[PDB]
């Protein structure tokens, strides 16, 4: 009824797999660049973070052909994570106690406005192709992943916007936990095109006024924020029982010693507040030491940082812990940032310092009294915790401690 | 280049196969591992390669490499 | 703890209510009418299972405006199972008790592309509008029903192709086991548009032959079968704690006796069987009692139908249920169908009677030995069984369970 | 009606309030219970309504009533 992480799978604007992500992390190095394709769809926001990675042919035929961007980062997260777990195929595959959870946020707009314009077309149906539905679907991550990794337990993919790997996390520990499954694998992806991006930009979400000095427009608890920089990537971690990872001599980063899952009721764009202190007052409860490290969701927009600020006071009160936000170095990953910011997490608990929150050139008047850490701090971590929130007033939050 | 030729590039890439492997007597599902949607999808690179519709019917004639270089000479309606 | 399904809601093709759904089951009456949209898209299926209801004036603005159809089917629903609880705002609101898990199966591809055509039209990001987002996004439906009914518990949805609603219907359970809610809304719904069903036409899934007999295009188990036709509506359950409902002496239509969540890990879009058979017996287990109705997946399909069939035959053998495939009536939901399905199974087993599995004119040589139900049969049910099978071989099967 | 009356009829239109509370002294947020996507979807409408275009700096002092009056009754040629 104990879950522990045993591997870590990632592919974000700052990093390719943990390792490069770990000098990243270390460096405060910021994953945001231009974007001329932003620009060209007549956006008002020209910066994203992106993958630098071209992943062309990386993929079996056979099984790319499924999937669109999300599947893929997903899928190469999801190889990582298999091989830093120390799995063999035979220890995985073709096996009713391991399964998957990985969603996406909104699924593949490119990929569904390509079937609408094909659809269309001169050519109308005959253009459309096999597999538009795979890609374009919501669960199209968890379907193309567990088909090639001949997944036998769970599959299926949870969506809640920006908690959406959080809640893949959670849920997976929930089966762990009710002895369903021994593995979970769990996480998501997200692609990163102006079909997605523009809806964002015409609620005024984006930043829109940094768009010549990309590397600080997204700048979480500076006073001059603009809104968040859209990003894309993946994330998977292996989520294992305890005794059946001690059995096998895996290695353990972290157990799962906390989940919260909440929801505002309020208002649909904006948090309460009331929401994330349910959420992380769940993910506490019974956990003897204290946080050391918070990754908090601060997505550099002027509403959404401070009303989380105000809940991690009403939380902690005046022993706050140690704050910063990647979201300053990575941009906004949506459905992946859930299991991309646990893996920031991990590797800050794992090799013992806390990266930096960046750009904060005039700290919020609303942040005073905080723990933001701004420069990169070398740190024993024991507990940390990393918040997510999504669309519709939902709320993740995960709580993670070494072991013994 | 030649006509079959053409139409063999298509085979070899849409189902990941070498290009001396796409014999004429091939069968794509049985000999190429071709499945369903490969099918659909091998239809659709013949109509872009070259400038032809093939409306169905031929479509599901053509079960082997064979099938599908006789249909792209032998017809143009 | 035990779950129970104390109230339900429904948006069908076949109803907009139980009473008008039980009104078709117990006559066999088609919910398939011709579509004029499938035709001027240039589709080959011209057929599908709509929702005859005018939505108009039924939701509030300030709620309706983040909805798509999908969102406002489900919203109609549970307006229905609310009621149909007897559960008042008091109860049921503002409650951290009171949770909410509902997807679709990949948001609303409509709406994506009005926001492409809009982006890329004459006004660009000025005609876009700020609400495509809530309505494209995976997690829609949870979404937009979490904030009006003020839902403070767990907030997500699942999305696993046609399993969809029913993985969300399990995870309710799940959540009421681990004693983190008493009562969560489970369910979901699907937009019915061209921009979505001409994807599944371009697979050839469609049934096309039948396109001037509309009622007889969805025939599950007939030897003429020609693929599924698409359907939409919505379909909400209030799953509810077994004492939680007594203490308040609620109306208990079932309870839910096991849940079945399994993986293929095989094939991409054609099952194996083999999954559909694990995921069965993992939801019969600690059943006494013998499965008296099964509403199996049957979507009318050439090679569906067949591996359902030999997977029905390797649980029970000669002791084989009642077989029923409302999809010949219904269509097949997608995302709302296993809800949909579970529905229709509690209205057979709270009123004594087994709808008919419609359009089998020539039976399948593969049926051969499973009792069908052709036609309508009164028969006092205590125990039930729905399964409901998703793209990327991604199984869901329930079991409800007349209470004492 | 008249250019205000127009503007007077649009905003309650997109508001839900009746033609009685839109004052020239309200303001969207305060009094007629707008949001922040509400007062986008407003000035979208806007555009439509009188055919003009309205830069997002000027449409973020169009806080109220009488700011949409000011605004629509200087651009029209
Ligand atoms: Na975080
Ligand atoms: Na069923």
């Amino acid at each position: 009824k104990r879950a522990v992480i045993t591997g870590l799978g990632i592919v974000s604007s700052i990093g390719n797999n943990q390792q490069e992500v770990l000098a990243s992390l270390r460096e405060g190095r910021s994953g945001i660049t231009f974007s001329q394709e932003l620009k060209d769809s007549g956006m008002r926001s020209h910066v994203w973070g992106n993958v630098k990675l071209d992943t062309t042919g990386l993929i079996d035929r056979k099984v790319v052909r499924f999937m669109s961007d999300a599947s893929i980062y997903a899928f190469l997260s999801m190889e990582q994570a298999i091989a830093d777990a120390g799995l063999s195929p035979e220890a995985y595959q073709n096996n009713p106690r391991v399964g998957l959870i990985a969603g996406s946020g909104g699924g593949s707009p490119r990929f569904q406005v390509f079937g609408a314009d094909a659809m269309r077309g001169p050519r109308g149906l005959k253009a459309v192709g096999p597999y538009v539905v795979t890609k374009a679907m919501a669960s199209g991550v968890s379907a193309c992943l567990a088909t090639p990794f001949k997944i036998h337990g769970v599959n299926y993919s949870i969506s809640s916007a920006c908690a959406t790997s959080a809640h893949c996390i959670g849920n997976a520990v929930e089966q762990i936990q009710l002895g369903k499954q021994d593995i979970v694998f769990a996480g998501g992806g997200e692609e990163l095109c102006w079909e997605m991006a523009c809806e964002f930009d015409a609620m005024g979400a984006l930043s829109t006024k940094y768009n010549d000095t990309p590397e600080k427009a997204s700048r979480t608890y500076d006073a001059h924020r603009d809104g968040f920089v859209i990003a894309g990537g993946g994330g998977m971690v292996v989520v294992e029982e305890l005794e059946h990872a001690l059995a096998r001599g895996a290695h353990i980063y972290a157990e799962i010693v906390g989940y919260g899952a909440t929801s505002d009721g309020a208002d649909m764009v904006a948090p309460s507040g009331e929401g994330a202190v349910r959420c992380m007052k769940m993910a506490m409860h019974g956990v003897d030491t204290p946080i050391d490290y918070l990754n908090s969701h601060g997505t550099s927009t002027p509403v959404g940082d401070v009303k989380e600020l105000a809940a991690i006071r009403e939380v902690f009160g005046d022993k706050s812990p140690a704050i910063s936000a990647t979201k300053a170095m990575t941009g906004h990953s949506l459905g992946a940032a859930g299991v991309q910011e646990a893996i920031y997490s991990l590797l800050m608990l794992e090799h013992g310092f806390i990266a930096p929150s960046i750009n904060i050139e005039e700290l919020d008047e609303q942040a005073a009294g905080l723990n933001i850490v701004t420069e990169t701090t070398d740190r024993e971590l024991t507990t940390v915790m990393s918040n997510s929130f999504g669309f519709g007033g939902t709320n993740a939050t995960l709580v993670m401690r070494k072991l013994k | 280049s030649t006509i079959e030729e053409r139409v063999k590039k298509i085979i070899g890439e849409q189902l990941g196969v070498k290009q001396e492997e796409v014999t004429n007597n091939a069968s794509f599902v049985e000999d190429l591992g071709a499945d369903s949607l490969d099918t659909v999808e091998l239809v659709m690179a013949l109509e872009e390669e070259f400038d032809t519709e093939i409306p169905d019917e031929e479509a599901e004639k053509i079960t082997t490499v064979q099938a599908a270089i006789d249909y792209i000479n032998g017809h143009q309606a």
